[PDB]
């Protein structure tokens, strides 16, 4: 069950992109967007 | 004035400018047996 | 403006000899 | 040991490297056991 | 919040020496400075010195400079005022005074206190 | 009523008053804050003092104070002052008092208010131009006030003088070329132009150097005549990712916000510049001290 045998890649792509579909979530939220910062409470409490 | 132990082994030193003034880093203080330069100092020189 | 200290009281600075063959031995230490 | 400026000429016999302004000199001393930073005007001394 | 009591005033003969007392209350934070003035009946306020607490530094103006001291009680937190060899020119009511910064006092005793927040009853002194 | 329940914003979405077995998952319960815990540096105040005496410079060698790891209030320093003009950018004028930063940076000079209209890098002038430019990237504030009668230490100067021209004369001597100012540096006319200027009009040059790249400076300083009081300008910039203390305002000294009592609940922290909700834990030190 190495790396040689390729329908065990196969499942561990599957997995991968189960995982890849989360993370893209996750990492947006970190995203600015051109914002004054990515955190709704720091824009509330620098701006008016 | 910034007093240094005495040894003989290597040691990093850098220097930069911002619109704070003039950052002094070195690798003792924090990181003596590697090499990784932390800001020691802060100088009040603010022509370029 | 701090003080920083006596100002120097000799008349003649010491006299430096500048010989540029002397320090242009090639030890490389490059950046990695 | 460093000298730092922001503007630079030469000297009465026409060497170059005379630094004008205050000027930024980092020296170390007590036989390399301090480091001694300081921000002034360096006016030449006469004599031989 | 902040009560600022000058105490110790008496009357004494030119050339004597005298001690106030400034007790201090009110303050949630260490950081602040506390001065004297004196106000001479019919004329204006004028800075004497000023203690700056944190660092523990004190300065005075120049006209009683070395003439006068200026103390405080590491467990009290009260200012004093020790006058020396007292002149007829010093009769006044003495002030305490402080401030919410701590950077103030420097400019308000050369500016006879325009930048005070807190000031005390003040304490009638007349030398004979 | 559409947020009165989990089945009402079921009816709300899918629009229907017979939504079919919607197996939602739906709005979820999130934690209140237990509490509330602030560190921050203690026993030190950023000190304005050399703001208060002596003779304030010129807008183009204005000067500048660096604040880092101290308590500082904004608001005492402006009640000293009467306020002509206060606008901020990327941060709000109530804020810029109230907030925690990295480091502080406030710049003043002597500036008579009729030119309010050259300090904005919109309407370029030969202020902007030339003399005082803020950065774009970080937030900044702008203030022009008046000292009063009764503040005495400010030692008025002579006269408002400000840099027209600083440019440099290539070695052709045919063509010249402007020396624009760069976001919070001084302009590089500074080393010739004198701190008052004597005559509106002066001229100054100097030859530089072949390391400098030769040619010529030349500047030219004009002046506006004084006032009654004397008007100045300040500008301030803060910082945010830059040291691993902070520049925060003043609080009372009497309360509980203290990590090691509230451990293991949620809890608002204002740990230093940097704030937010979370759970603290005991817990192996990892990174670097
Ligand atoms: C940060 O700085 C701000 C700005 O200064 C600071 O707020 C100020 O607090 C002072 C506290 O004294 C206020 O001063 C008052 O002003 C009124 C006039 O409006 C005076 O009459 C008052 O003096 C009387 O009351 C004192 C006791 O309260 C007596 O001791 C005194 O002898 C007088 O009888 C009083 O001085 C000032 O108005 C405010 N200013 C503003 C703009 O709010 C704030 O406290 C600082 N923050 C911290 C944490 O230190």
């Amino acid at each position: 069950f190495t790396t040689t045998n390729e329908a065990f890649q196969k499942v561990q792509d599957a997995v991968n992109n189960n995982a890849q579909a989360l993370s893209k979530l996750a990492s947006e939220l970190s995203n600015t967007f051109g914002a004054i910062s990515a955190s709704i409470g720091d824009i509330i409490q620098r701006l008016d | 004035t910034y007093n240094i132990t005495e040894d003989e082994i290597l040691e990093w030193f850098g220097i930069t400018q911002t619109a704070q003034g003039v950052h002094l880093f070195s690798s003792r203080y924090v990181d003596l047996y590697g090499g990784n330069m932390f800001q020691f100092a802060t100088l009040p020189v603010y022509d370029t | 403006y701090v003080d920083v200290g006596p100002d120097s009281v000799k008349s003649a600075c010491i006299e430096v000899d500048i010989q540029q063959t002397f320090f242009d031995k090639t030890w490389p230490r490059p950046i990695d | 040991a460093f000298m730092l400026g922001s503007s630079v000429g030469n000297f009465s016999d026409g060497k170059m490297g005379r630094f004008f302004n205050h000027t930024l000199v980092l020296l170390p001393d007590g036989c390399g056991t301090l480091l001694r930073a300081f921000y002034c005007i360096l006016e030449p001394r006469s004599g031989n | 919040q902040v009560q600022l009591q000058e105490s110790g005033g008496g009357s004494v003969q030119a050339g004597g020496s005298l001690k106030l007392s400034c007790s201090v209350s009110g303050y949630t934070y260490s950081t602040y400075c506390i001065a004297w003035f004196r106000q001479v009946p019919g004329k204006e306020r004028e800075g004497l010195a000023f203690i700056k607490n944190p660092e523990g530094n004190t300065d005075y103006a120049d006209s009683v400079q070395g003439r006068f001291f200026i103390s405080q009680d590491t467990v009290d937190n009260t200012v004093y005022l020790s006058m020396n060899s007292l002149k007829p020119e010093d009769t006044a009511t003495y002030y305490c005074a402080g401030a919410v910064s701590n950077w103030v006092c420097g400019m308000s005793i050369k500016s006879q206190g325009y930048g005070m927040d807190y000031w005390g009853k003040g304490t009638q002194v007349t030398v004979s | 009523d559409c947020g009165f329940n989990d089945l009402s914003q079921l009816h709300c979405s899918y629009e229907s008053f017979d939504v079919e077995s919607g197996v939602y998952s739906v709005s979820s319960f999130e934690a209140k804050p237990s509490g509330s815990v602030v560190e921050q540096a203690e026993g030190v105040e950023c000190d304005f003092s050399p703001l208060l005496s002596g003779t304030p410079p010129q807008v183009y060698n204005f000067k500048r104070l660096v604040f880092t790891n101290c308590n500082y209030n904004l608001t005492k320093l402006l009640s000293l002052f009467s306020v002509n003009d206060f606008t901020c950018s990327q941060i709000s004028p109530a804020a810029i008092a109230s907030n925690c930063y990295s480091s502080l940076i406030l710049d003043y000079f002597s500036y008579p208010l009729s030119m309010k209209s050259d300090l904005s890098v919109s309407s370029a002038g030969p202020i902007s131009q030339f003399n005082y430019k803020q950065s774009f990237s970080n937030p900044t504030c702008l203030i022009l006030a008046t000292v009063p009668h009764n503040l005495t230490t400010i030692t008025k100067p002579l006269k408002y003088s400000y840099i027209n021209k600083c440019s440099r004369l290539l070695s052709d001597d045919r063509t010249e070329v402007p020396q624009l100012v760069n976001a919070n540096q001084y302009s590089p006319c500074v080393s010739i132009v004198p701190s008052t200027v004597w005559e509106d009009g002066d001229y100054y040059r100097k030859q530089l150097s072949p390391l400098e790249g030769g040619g010529w400076l030349v500047a030219s300083g004009s002046t506006v005549a004084m006032t009654e009081q004397l008007q100045m300008g300040f500008g301030i910039t803060v910082q945010y990712g830059t040291d691993t203390n902070s520049v925060c305002p003043k609080l009372e000294f009497a309360n509980d916000t203290k990590i090691a009592s509230q451990l293991g609940n949620c809890v608002e922290y204002s740990l230093y510049g940097v704030s937010g909700r979370g759970v603290f834990q005991n817990c192996t030190a990892v990174g670097v001290r």
